[PDB]
């Protein structure tokens, strides 16, 4: 074709990546429906905080997606133990994430796979989402979601509990999650299955009650759970500000209708208190 | 060097939709079916699928080729 | 969103003569390559048309009777494919017959409208072994549609438009008594304004707005203050006249649809085949 193979960048759940000219290249039932998913949907946003989708080829049922090549990703930023993530350089990964987060949602689209690894950073320090092979959009009673969405880690306590319907929250949820990571540098909540997830959110935020989420015991998959008392924000994330807590805090609300959206979370005073995010070109870069 | 918020100004080339939290209290939640409460705790609210017939149906009413 | 999709941006055309150029643009480059490869035989771009309107009834059938219950979303997303696929591709190079369906397979899997390729085809009034053979076909002609497409999958139809505005008729709109007894109507017109290369040339919330005023003028209740009024076009007047000239332009296009006729429609059909049977 028209791109000449340089590089094996890697592989995911779906398909094999490689670096080529920079771009990314992406590779009898027919084409694949999350190749489909993934071009239908970056073909209708265009946004800096949103990878952008530069071609697509193939042959028979076989496609290849081509993208803009994206220097890392914020997982390979978390794990780097040489690299410091100061509270701006927090900021600016939150700000440009919710950013892009904003403009998905307001077109009515869900990512459902929000994670450290899927945010991606080119060499100018623009965050962009990518990896929308799972997805879709929100808004339409008839349609009806799986609760498998979203990696364990990062799955919202409504998706846990068997939620068909549901909104931003799973992915603002997410969003908490990789801001906690970012701000322990670990994963939050390490779960093993479904019913260890459930617990350990529980066990370090509390157990919630009727008054938290008004109509918990409805989730087709509810189950009751020991009541735990959590662990005070504060206690959890040490070094955080008031600020930061109070974004934290909107971001773990445990009921999702209650869960602070993109827009409202781009309105709380910690982004527009100082430090400002880092600019672009002074956020960190993982050199191998 | 601070952030300020700007609210995203895209053109949708038809009439202004009434604000999500807004529907309730103008009257047209009483035109879509209610949530039910299994609804209502995965987060899924009335209130958005009335926000998107009402952003479909004017999008673009006013735009020509 | 409609406002900055791909539909708007690209799948939007100024004029029906700007479709009937690429049309005949279509018929003249297979022309022109059958005969750099090799008479009457060639379809006329009219006849092409015939042709495609009648496919395209061929396609709804097929997705009336689909089993499990094919949502209308899908349906207009497969049309809207044909329209689109045709635009700039004849059907003597390409068969409608398997085109329609791999537009129904594809709008399928797009809209998220979870089918196995063998529950698909098992649709098909026809042997297993020919079951067989159309989803091969299918198969195949996926990558060429999608690529005809140039990759813009995602297709805005009038019927979430015509909800919103049956929402805002029942909330802003109290003149109109009952608003619901306007929508079969309307939903008849909807059809017939999707035969026409309306969807070609005006915004699914033009359309929808289209129908609903036409069903209220069938029913004898008129609207204008609806569209001076509740959608603040007492304030813009050369907007108000924009759309008040669209919407007569549309109702137009609807008045002067013909039907494909049987007789012309076998002898194109018979000349289709003779097409694909060469080269
Ligand atoms: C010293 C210098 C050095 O640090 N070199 C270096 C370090 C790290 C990278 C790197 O991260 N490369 C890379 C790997 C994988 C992916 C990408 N970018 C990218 N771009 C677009 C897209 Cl769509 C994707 C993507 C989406 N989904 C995916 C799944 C799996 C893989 C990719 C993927 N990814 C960049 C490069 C150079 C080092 N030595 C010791 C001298």
């Amino acid at each position: 074709k028209r791109y000449e193979k340089l590089d094996f960048l890697g592989e995911g759940q779906f398909a094999t990546v490689y670096k080529a000219r920079i771009v990314a290249i992406k590779k009898k039932d027919g084409i694949n429906r999350t190749a489909l998913r993934e071009i239908k949907l970056l073909q209708e946003l265009s946004h800096p905080n949103i990878i952008g989708l530069l071609d697509a080829f193939g042959h028979k049922s076989n496609i290849s997606l081509v993208f803009d090549f994206m220097e890392t990703d914020l997982e390979v930023i978390i794990k780097d133990n040489s690299l410091v993530l100061t509270p701006s350089h927090i900021k600016a990964y939150m700000l440009m994430t919710l950013q892009g987060l904003e403009y998905l949602h307001q077109h009515w689209i869900l990512h459902r796979d929000l994670k450290p690894n899927n945010l991606l950073l080119d060499e100018n320090g623009v965050l962009k989402l990518a990896d929308f092979g799972l997805a879709k959009s929100f808004g339409s009673p008839n349609r009806a979601y799986t609760h498998q969405v979203v990696t364990r880690w990062y799955r919202a306590p409504e998706l846990l509990f068997g939620a068909r319907m549901y909104g931003v929250g799973v992915d603002m949820w997410a969003v908490g999650c990789i801001l906690a990571e970012l701000l322990l540098r670990v994963p939050f909540l390490p779960g093993d299955s479904d019913l260890d997830q459930l617990t350990r959110i529980f066990e370090t935020l509390g157990t919630p009650t009727e008054e938290q989420w008004p109509d918990m015991c409805s989730l087709p998959d509810y189950v009751t759970f020991k009541s735990f008392p959590g662990i005070p924000l504060h206690h959890i994330f040490s070094a955080a500000g008031d600020d930061l807590l109070d974004l934290i805090q909107g971001l773990f609300l445990f009921n999702p209708c209650a869960r602070i959206t993109a827009t409202q979370a781009l309105k709380m005073k910690y982004f527009s208190n100082r430090p400002g995010p880092t600019p672009g070109c002074q956020l960190p870069r993982p050199n191998c | 060097a601070l952030y300020e918020y700007q609210p995203l100004q895209i053109e949708t080339y038809g009439p202004h939709v009434p604000e999500l939290e807004m529907l309730g209290r103008l009257g047209y939640l009483n035109h879509v079916r209610a949530a039910s409460p299994q609804d209502l705790a995965g987060g899924y609210t009335s209130s958005l699928a009335c926000h998107r017939a009402l952003q479909d149906a004017f999008s673009g009413l006013f735009w020509q080729p | 969103m409609y406002h900055n999709s791909s539909q708007k941006r690209h799948w939007t055309f100024s004029s029906e003569e700007q479709l009937a150029r690429l049309r005949a643009d279509a018929n003249r480059k297979f022309r022109c390559k059958a005969v750099a490869n090799g008479d009457p035989v060639f379809l006329e771009p009219h006849e092409e048309m015939t042709l495609c309107k009648y496919y395209e009834k061929r396609l709804l059938e097929f997705c009336s009777v689909f089993k499990p219950a094919m949502p209308r979303s899908v349906v207009g997303t497969a049309c809207m494919y044909f329209k689109r696929f045709y635009l700039n591709n004849s059907v003597m190079e390409y068969h409608p017959r398997i085109i329609m369906l791999t537009c129904a397979f594809l709008a399928c899997k797009v809209d998220e409208f979870n089918v196995s390729s063998p529950q698909f085809v098992g649709n098909l009034r026809e042997s297993p072994l020919g079951q067989e053979k159309a989803l091969e076909q299918i198969l195949e002609y996926e990558l060429l549609l999608i690529q005809q497409l140039n990759f813009h999958l995602i297709v805005h139809n009038p019927y979430r438009p015509f909800e919103g505005f049956l929402i805002d008729l029942k909330t802003r709109y109290p003149i109109l008594e009952n608003p619901e007894i306007l929508r079969k109507t309307a939903d008849d017109f909807l059809n017939r304004i999707a035969l026409t290369d309306a969807y070609l040339l005006y915004t699914p919330s033009q359309i929808a707005l289209t129908a609903i005023l036409s069903s209220a003028s069938r029913a004898g209740i008129t609207m204008e203050s609806y569209l001076s009024e509740s959608l603040m076009l007492k304030e813009n007047r050369t907007c108000l006249s924009q759309l008040l000239d669209i919407m007569k332009s549309m109702r137009n296009l609807v008045k002067k649809y013909e039907p494909p006729r049987s007789e012309e429609v076998a002898v194109l059909k018979q000349k289709l085949e003779r097409c694909h049977s060469a080269e």
